[PDB]
């Protein structure tokens, strides 16, 4: 439609936060993504670690 | 050192300008395109030396850049590696007021802005490049 | 014998071979491509069609089958779909290993920094192992700090 | 009037000492369930710290 | 309710069109004594891009727009509709020429 | 007829909002009505009909034909309405069997 | 069956043990592997007795294993990664 | 086209048949299960040659089922055809879509479409024919038909023949 | 850039169960029982 | 002039404020005020201009020359964010902040045919008589959808119907006649309907409507540009290409070649590797617009059918006529031919047969009055059923009878000593062939065996209950 | 409907000067801390050190 660079940067640096943290949401130096309860959104790489995590 | 280049720099030019020759009477003769495609390897790696840039301007070679990125009268596009390398190059370099005059590719650029079967990517750089070069006339 | 009989030979794991995986592989495993972010189609069950809940992706429901394999909820394993990026995106996982990737290389040409006419550089590249090979270059080649569009003849650099 | 009772009923609810939408970082466990197995354990609980 | 003039682009309530009509625009539309269908065919409710201009004679939006020459107010970027093939020719009777806001023209 | 027509999308796109037994009860009333036009209204499921003992022996284009000319004899010897099957299609069914006519 | 009883159990040398309790007392499936792309794409319908790979294209060299559920799971989380673990049922050297 | 190639077979013994007469058990039942079978990355297994003297070696015990797991190796006749391969065949069958011919086990059928076009069908000849003027091709009718296409089933194998161009046709 | 006949328009077994090809009209002016 | 208003370095900057959204143009209004209000004062607002657009959600831009004066400007006002989220705008974004949007067509036309979004007649396809000059509504020509006295299918308005039906008919001209409140013109309802009640593009039409509507013309289907052009979309946008297609260049300096398809980038990209007789020119790959692409298809190759009625349908290529492509199909077993706009090179079929018709694979179903079958093979457009006889017979899904629901106390088999047997048991035939396997079906006397040895009809085959005894 | 009993909390004391020693990885030796807490709310205000 129409491609004010700001805008733009603005936008595909969401879409770059979003699939980060699709796979990871302990980055450190940056905030969380949270559900709307205010707790954070279990990410992939969260579902592989820990004693309940899937390899133990 | 840079009269050497300067050379080199004028050899490629009669070599893309043959070449240039060379396609047209090809597709003339009912065969595709074939020595722009061949020599585009070579004037990649030239044009993507950037200090061979002051040189490139010496020579004026972007006069057989407009006579590559010019349609054959067949109203024919040059191949779209050409035009997407040419427009590369042409962002990779500092071209000035007096580069445009002696080579004249503002015409080029307004046609392909104007023109419809050119890729809208290269539609928006080419209204970017044109803008950018009107930028220093008016202030 | 607790599983329908099927007719592939039945043989166990030898090898586990790891990688990334190429968007034409993900283009090619895909049997739906995903689209329309809502999840219902209109919420009268019957999940829209190219949206996440894709009834093409695999049965989660006793009474439903799925419309890929065709088997029930106890055997169907489940298909992918792909989603096209419009902006390539980085990989969070790899963006440490894509940092020492553009120091390792020049950033127009696309080559080595360094050749293997350094003997410290032809013997970093002698050993074996890949992680251990990589560790070497990039402690050679963060060095150098400027490619070379001759030879230190032309290395194929652009300067 | 419903931001008063709601937080007061919810931090006594769940034990998290603090807002709702804050429930990370609050102090848990302030809040415990009355433990009624006898009368002694009942008065143990009601002098803990 | 609020309506674009087509011609000046400014955005004015289409019952303050009808009452006053166009302050800008009347030396040429005659809007307030134009019926309500002149109106409508010359002022839009049906439009985007609300701009605000102060000062029309250095702005350089006011320039882009072509409403330098205009009281300063409410205007619009884009106006759907255009200006009926009768009203084109009456324009240019009186040697104005008419570019259309809608953005379909460029 | 009623079995067949209460599977065929003819019912549903006539009958969207009615049951499976509706539009047999239906078939079966317009074959007491009319079975001639029912007996039409099968178009190419009326091949499958249980007509002959050794029905399967004869090739597809055999019976085909044997019905094509048992069916162009009955309505010729009935007779159809034009003005009516202009009004109706379902009355209009029978408009290509004539003689010298065709679909 | 925690990770000490594991540790116990292979202490002690019984194997088939171990591999009795973490199978088939508990999540054995059944899954299908292409020959040549090495993952778990392959399109098997088997009420119609008919395999297929739609990425190698191939109907022929498939085989079938017995793995539990959660490394199923775990290879399909691993691949929703851009990860591509193959799992091959001949060694090469 | 017949070849010779060496395969080699997975087979799997129930322990109620740990017998002496293992050994030969295990080649009748070879035997039995290859010897016509059909298989598309192959063609036609025809016949298996040294069928009595075929080596079985050790069969290894499956953990967890008993059962034994056999590697049998051998050779034997395989026939296949491939595209563009122009090969002799006998016509089987006559119909307005075309004529379905016989090549060994494999059955061709080719449409009109790829028939020379005089040689029209004519329904009322005894039997059903295509024919034209000098050639009249029917039932049991030597031809000479160009493999052009071949479909892959799960046990079975389809070609589309052609007789459109030279030397094809009538033979 | 710039450029009705019905066999590019709909696929022809569409066109042939709607009627609307040459046999068709050449059956329809022939003065002869289908 | 238009081109030379361009900006320059020293024309007045703009700036970018974020805002709470949906106060965008409440914020331009209140600055507006603001500026009117000080104007002529000690202290004026010293700005140019303020504006918002639609589509940058929470910016409102305004030319100015000084931040202080920005500041004065949203200083008093609450929609304005506790930080100060100002930014300088590049003057290379002064044009296109202010671009239009929306120029894709220049108006709805009158006389095209269009879709209905919503209404009561949604989806159904629509001629536009008229188009209102405001531009959110417009006069369009329907099928009516009446019951006379959950929608009754569209058709003509029938005067005489309506009238028996409902006696309270209304005239107003010759040929113009309004029902019920609703305007019918020669039998076709015209009906205003609002712009957002319409698509305007991606319009599928179909030929049974296009004859209902141009039958009043007295030719079938005379006009043909717009469908043309639909036409022309339609064959666009469904090509879909994937590696290692063959495919043909039609415009360019490299028009008239063949190539493979190598590698796919985003769907504008293709990098192709071409094929000539030069050994040099064929290790060249070139990335080429999907735009002057042609796909290749050579005689007997698997195909399978994108798009159409033959959906889902494969086979193999027997004749090319150019555009329109020719193959013998595999299910049907007849030959087809289909555009090759709606063909994909797709050397395996695997087509699954389910969320189709009634019945499954295994059904025991009623051929007819007197024959009974059970299904061997299903295809998307008929079945293929094994009766008791032995024979096998094709017919579509809706010759077929209906599923014969048999309860266990009705599915019984009895075998030659005597001894009941169940669904699935396996059992022996006593004498021919003396092949076993596990039942499936049960019908009087007949038994429908499967075994995984036995490979015609998926190694189902019918024998009596007097031959078999219980393994 | 649920009996719950709120369990005391401990904390340190404020308003008192805290002198502790740091370990020797650090540039610091010893360290003063203070916390103040106005007397009317006895609330937290700031720490000093
Ligand atoms: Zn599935
Ligand atoms: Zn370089
Ligand atoms: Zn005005
Ligand atoms: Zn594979």
């Amino acid at each position: 439609d129409g491609s004010p660079q700001h805008i733009i940067n603005e936008v595909e640096q969401l879409l770059q936060f979003h699939v980060a943290t699709y796979m990871d949401n302990d980055i450190a130096g940056q905030p969380q993504a949270l559900q709307k309860s205010g707790r954070p959104v279990k990410a992939i790489r969260a579902r592989l670690k820990g004693k309940e995590g899937r390899l133990r | 050192l840079e009269q050497m280049q300067d050379e080199l720099i004028q050899q490629l030019k009669l070599q893309m300008e043959e070449s240039a020759i060379r396609d047209a009477n090809n597709i003339e003769q009912g065969k595709p395109a074939i020595f722009k495609l061949k020599l585009l390897p070579k004037v990649k790696d030239i044009l993507l030396r950037a200090n061979l840039a002051d040189s490139i301007l010496d020579n004026n070679l972007l006069a057989s850049v407009r006579l590559w990125l010019e349609p054959l009268p067949d109203a024919s596009l040059p191949a779209y590696q050409i035009q997407k390398v040419l427009f590369d190059a042409i962002k990779s370099l500092p071209i000035k007021t007096s580069h445009l005059r002696e080579s004249g590719l503002g015409k080029v650029m307004v046609f392909y802005q104007k023109s419809k079967r050119v890729e809208p990517n290269l539609k928006r750089t080419a209204e970017k490049l044109i803008s950018d070069w009107t930028r220093p006339i008016m202030g | 014998s607790q599983f329908p009989y099927s007719s592939a030979p039945l043989r166990s794991v030898k090898e586990v071979q790891f990688g990334l995986l190429s968007p034409e592989e993900i283009r090619a495993i895909s049997v739906v491509k995903i689209e329309y972010p809502e999840i219902m189609d209109e919420s009268r069950q019957r999940p829209r069609e190219g949206g996440l809940n894709d009834p093409k992706l695999g049965s989660i429901d006793r009474n439903f089958k799925c419309q890929t394999c065709g088997e029930g909820m106890a055997e169907c394993p489940g298909h992918f779909g792909h989603m096209e990026l419009a902006k390539p995106v980085f990989h969070i996982g790899f963006i440490p290993k894509i940092k020492k990737v553009c120091e390792c290389i020049c950033m127009n040409c696309g080559k080595l920094l360094l050749d293997e006419t350094n003997p410290t550089m032809a013997q970093a590249i002698r050993i074996r192992d890949p992680k251990k090979r990589f560790n070497a270059v990039w402690q050679l080649c963060k060095t150098k700090m400027v490619c070379e569009a001759d030879a230190p003849v032309s290395r194929g650099g652009c300067g | 009037s419903t931001t008063i009772t709601s937080g007061l009923k919810y931090s006594l609810a769940t034990g998290n000492w603090g807002e709702q939408k804050k429930a990370m970082s609050s102090r848990a466990g302030v809040s415990q369930v009355l433990n009624r197995y006898t009368y002694s354990s009942t008065l143990s609980h009601l002098r803990r710290t | 309710r609020e309506r674009a003039c087509m011609l000046c682009g400014i955005v004015l309530p289409g019952r303050v069109f009808m009452q006053n009509g166009c302050p800008n625009c009347d030396s040429v539309l005659n809007l307030r004594d134009s019926d309500q269908a002149t109106v409508n065919e010359c002022t839009s409710s049906s439009f985007e891009g609300l701009v605000a201009v102060g000062d029309n004679e250095h702005s350089w939006v006011a320039k882009w727009l072509r409403v330098d020459r205009f009281q300063p107010g409410l205007y619009a970027v884009r106006v759907d509709g255009r200006l009926p093939s009768d009203i084109v020719a009456a324009l240019e009777q009186y040697g104005v020429y008419y570019r259309p806001r809608d953005g379909s023209v460029i | 007829t009623a079995r067949l027509y209460q599977h065929s999308s003819k019912s549903s796109a006539e009958y969207p909002n009615r049951p499976q037994l509706a539009k047999y009860c239906i078939g079966l009333a317009k074959y007491i009505q009319s079975p001639l036009l029912e007996y039409l209204a099968l178009d190419e499921s009326m091949y499958s009909l249980h007509i002959h003992k050794h029905q399967n022996l004869l090739p597809r284009e055999k019976l085909i034909d044997a019905v094509q000319t048992s069916i162009v004899d009955i309505v010729n010897l009935v007779g159809v309405d034009i003005n009516e099957a202009v009004r109706a299609p379902y009355h209009a069914l029978a408009l290509p069997y004539v003689c010298g006519l065709g679909p | 069956f925690g990770e000490m009883e594991r540790d116990c159990m292979i202490a002690h040398g019984a194997a088939g043990f171990l591999k009795e309790r973490l199978m088939e007392a508990s999540d054995a499936f059944r899954v299908h592997v292409c020959g040549i792309c090495g993952l778990m794409s392959v399109i098997a319908n088997l009420k119609k007795n008919q395999f297929e790979c739609r990425s190698c294209k191939n109907k022929t060299n498939i085989y079938q294993l017995h793995i539990p559920y959660a490394a199923k799971l775990l290879f399909q989380e691993l691949m929703a990664m851009n990860i591509a673990p193959r799992l091959y049922t001949e060694r090469s050297g | 086209m017949f070849f010779l190639k060496d395969l080699s077979l997975i087979l799997t013994l129930h322990p109620s048949y740990f017998g002496p007469q293992m050994n030969q058990y295990l080649r009748e039942k070879l035997l039995t299960d290859v010897e016509g079978t059909c298989t598309g990355q192959f063609g036609y297994i025809v016949t298996v040659l040294d069928g009595m003297n075929i080596d079985v070696g050790k069969g290894r015990i499956i953990p967890g089922s008993g059962s034994a797991e056999f590697e049998v190796k051998y050779r034997a006749v395989v026939w296949k055809p491939f595209k563009g391969e122009v090969v002799d065949a006998i016509v089987s069958n006559v119909s307005p879509i075309g004529f379905f011919a016989d090549v060994g086990p494999l059955n061709v059928f080719v449409s009109t479409r790829l028939i020379p076009d005089n040689l029209v069908y004519n329904p009322s000849n005894s039997p059903p024919a295509y024919m034209s003027n000098d050639e009249l091709i029917t039932k049991g009718s030597k031809v000479r038909l160009k493999v052009v296409g071949t479909r892959t089933d799960v046990n079975e194998i389809y070609a589309i023949g052609s007789i459109k161009e030279d030397f094809l046709g009538a033979i | 850039e710039q450029p009705t006949s019905l066999a590019d328009v709909f696929e022809p077994s569409e066109l042939k169960e709607k009627m609307l090809t040459d046999e068709d009209n050449v059956i329809r002016v022939t003065d002869l029982p289908e | 002039p238009q081109r030379l208003l361009i900006p320059t370095v020293d024309d007045p900057g703009i700036w970018g404020v974020k805002v709470r959204l949906g106060k965008e143009k409440d914020v331009v209004r209140q600055i507006l005020k603001k500026k009117l209000a000080r104007e002529g004062t000690k202290n004026p607002l010293e700005i140019y201009s303020a504006f918002q657009r639609d589509s940058f959600k929470g910016h409102v831009y305004i030319e100015a020359r000084k931040a202080e004066a920005i500041n004065d400007a949203l200083k008093g006002n609450v929609n304005v964010f506790s930080n100060n989220s100002k930014f300088l705008v590049g003057i290379v974004e002064y044009k296109d902040l202010l671009r239009p949007v929306k120029s894709s067509d220049v108006k709805l036309t009158r006389g095209s045919y269009v879709r209905v979004k919503n209404g009561k007649f949604k989806g159904d396809l629509a001629q536009v008589d008229e188009v209102l000059e405001n531009g959110l509504e417009a006069r369009l020509k329907l099928v009516p959808r009446l019951d006379y006295g959950f929608r009754p299918a569209q058709r003509l308005f029938s005067e005489a119907e309506a009238r028996v039906h409902e006696p309270t008919i209304r005239r107003d001209r010759d040929g113009f006649v309004t029902y019920g409140g609703e305007e019918y013109y020669e039998g076709f309802l015209y009906k205003t309907f609002r712009l957002q009640n319409l698509i305007v593009n991606s319009i599928n039409p179909t030929l049974n409507e296009l004859s209902l509507f141009q039958s009043n013309e007295e030719s079938t289907t005379i006009d043909l540009s717009t469908i043309a052009d639909s036409l022309k979309e339609t064959a666009k946008n469904l090509v879909s290409f994937q590696p290692g297609d063959n495919v043909e260049i039609i415009n360019g300096e490299l028009n008239h070649l063949t190539g493979t398809v190598s590698s796919v980038n985003q769907s504008t990209i293709v990098s192709v590797r071409l094929h000539s007789d030069d050994d040099t020119i064929n290790s060249e790959t070139v990335e080429i617009p999907t735009s002057d692409l042609r796909k290749i298809f050579n005689v007997g190759d698997h195909v399978r059918v994108i798009h159409g009625k033959h959906t889902d349908d494969t086979g193999l290529i027997v004749e090319v006529n150019g555009d329109k492509v020719e193959f013998i199909s595999n299910q049907t077993k007849r030959t087809v031919i289909v555009f090759s706009n709606y063909l994909i090179k797709s050397t395996d079929s695997t087509v699954s047969i389910n969320e189709s018709g009634r019945f499954e694979l295994h059904d025991l179903v009623q051929v007819n009055s007197d024959l009974v079958g059970i299904v061997i093979r299903a295809q998307k457009d008929s079945f293929d059923v094994l009766c008791s006889d032995g024979k096998l017979l094709s017919l579509p899904p809706v010759s077929i009878y209906s599923k014969l629901n048999l309860n266990p106390n009705q599915q019984i088999a009895i075998d030659s000593n005597g001894v009941e047997v169940k669904v699935g048991d396996t059992v022996r035939e006593f004498t021919g062939e003396r092949r076993q396997g596990t039942i499936l079906h049960v019908y009087r006397n007949f038994l429908f065996l499967r075994s995984r040895e036995i490979v015609e009809n998926q190694g189902v085959f019918v024998t009596s209950s007097n031959r078999v005894k219980t393994i | 409907g649920s009996e719950k009993v709120l369990i005391a909390q401990e904390r340190s004391a404020a308003n008192i000067v805290q002198v502790f020693k740091k370990a020797a990885p650090s540039p610091i030796s010893h360290v003063a801390e203070i916390r103040s807490a106005l007397e009317k709310g006895s609330r937290l205000i700031s720490t000093m050190q």
